[PDB]
């Protein structure tokens, strides 16, 4: 198959500010017939596609000019003058020149604040699921910028990695922050046979990680 | 206007066949140049197109998937069907179907169907209150429940600023979820939080309050 290899991943951009998107695909898009299939889209969370660019660099009825595209055989770029809050979501560049088409895994375009620590809190298991025979211990982060971060679950000081489950929320409209949840399932018997329980935060607003912990019996 | 919007069955069993059904309007298939794609997005993952047909029955297939997929129009009532053959857990994604004329490619979506290809039995969440180990900030954690999806609320709605509920995570075919709520420590626990659970496929409705450990 023909792949798209889209970068960057994630664009952090301030409203105003020039965006731009590269798509490299692996063969010429330019078909037999002399056209390049190479088209851009714009898709919001729980909304579908949106066509913005056909063609390398024709704009779609509605798309306004601040959009344009470029490029030729396996280069191509999209780029977004003047971003508004309403462009923010994500970019994907899809060809249509060789079967099976293909697209490229998108390009999250978001809007840069201030850097913010999470604030993070840590739960023992309820006394209802222990009761039921299970033992989830949560821990949230919320409200923090950048949304890069990474949480270390830790039993009686030694990292556990399996049985971890995390949800990511997006950017927040309203605060441009992101909040994560993780929680760790144990068995009632192996919480039953550990003391200590912690959530280890690793965020760029400190050098060493922010730490939430609890003891069983304490 | 041109509108599209496709249909099917919600949830499959494994070894099952997926039917689609992509209903428009606002353009025909009798069209010269018209066509219509079909595409699917698993959550979270990279879209990938599966079939298209064209005003003339010329009929394009994903080469991996051929042999389980089959395209097909009912011109004269504005429908495009799609047929997936022997699914498995890997065909859980939104179903999209996009008008396709020859030189615009996928040029208008519709908004998606969801299907869910599970052997999984409708299980009801186990809802757990989440209390503490200036401000504070309380959870309720939704476990192991199937199919989604299950609405959270905190005091019947009336609690909604300072709430974070995050998207379902799948482990050993069981959703779960978490949601969090912060309010100033004046708030709670003198005044009742209470998260509100529902799972309209188990017919289930669950209210947990949270109280002081």
């Amino acid at each position: 198959d023909v792949v798209m290899t889209q970068t960057p991943l994630s664009l952090p951009v301030s409203l105003g500010d020039q965006a731009s998107i590269s798509c490299r695909s692996s063969q010429s898009l330019v078909h037999s017939n002399g056209n390049t299939y190479l088209h851009w889209y714009l898709q919001k969370p729980g909304q579908s596609p949106k066509l913005l660019i056909y063609k390398v660099s024709n704009r779609f009825s509605g798309v306004p000019d601040r959009f344009s595209g470029s490029g030729s055989g396996t280069d191509f770029t999209l780029k977004i003058s003047r971003v508004e809050a309403e462009d923010l979501g994500i970019y994907f560049c899809s060809q249509n020149t060789h079967v099976p088409l293909t697209f490229g895994a998108g390009t999250k375009l978001e809007l840069k604040r201030a850097d913010a620590a999470p604030t993070v809190s840590i739960f023992p298991p309820s006394s209802e699921q222990l009761t039921s025979g299970g033992a989830s211990v949560v821990c949230f982060l919320n409200n923090f910028y950048p949304k890069d971060i990474n949480v270390k679950w830790k039993i009686d000081g030694s990292e556990r990695q399996n049985g971890v489950l995390n949800s990511w929320t997006d950017q927040d409209s309203k605060d441009s922050t992101y909040s994560m949840s993780s929680t760790l399932t144990l068995t009632k018997d192996e919480y039953e046979r550990h003391n200590s329980y912690t959530c280890e935060a690793t965020h760029k607003t400190s050098t060493s990680p922010i730490v939430k912990s609890f003891n069983r019996n304490e | 206007q041109v509108t599209l919007k496709e249909s099917g069955p919600g949830i499959l069993q494994p070894s099952q066949t997926l039917s689609l059904t992509c209903s428009f309007s606002g353009f025909s298939l009798s069209t010269s140049g018209m066509g219509v794609s079909w595409i699917r997005q698993p959550s979270g993952k990279g879209l990938e197109w599966l079939a298209h047909i064209y005003w003339d029955n010329d009929r394009y297939y994903n080469p991996s998937l051929k042999s389980r997929l089959t395209i097909s129009k009912d011109t004269f009532s504005n429908q495009v069907f799609l047929k997936i053959t022997n699914v498995d857990t890997a065909d859980t994604a939104t179903y999209y179907c996009a008008r396709s004329p020859m030189n615009t490619w996928g040029d208008y979506w519709g908004q998606g169907t969801s299907v869910t290809v599970s052997s999984a039995k409708t299980t009801a969440p186990s809802v757990y209150p989440l209390a503490p180990v200036s401000s504070v900030t309380l959870g309720c954690l939704v476990k192991g429940y199937f199919p989604e999806p299950v609405t959270l609320t905190w005091n019947s709605g009336s609690l909604s600023s300072g709430v974070h509920t995050f998207p379902a995570v799948l482990q050993s075919d069981l959703y779960t979820l978490s949601s969090s709520v912060t309010v100033t420590s004046s708030t709670w626990p003198s005044q009742s939080i209470t998260c509100n659970v529902a799972h309209p496929a188990s017919s289930t409705k669950v209210d947990k309050k949270i109280e002081p450990r």
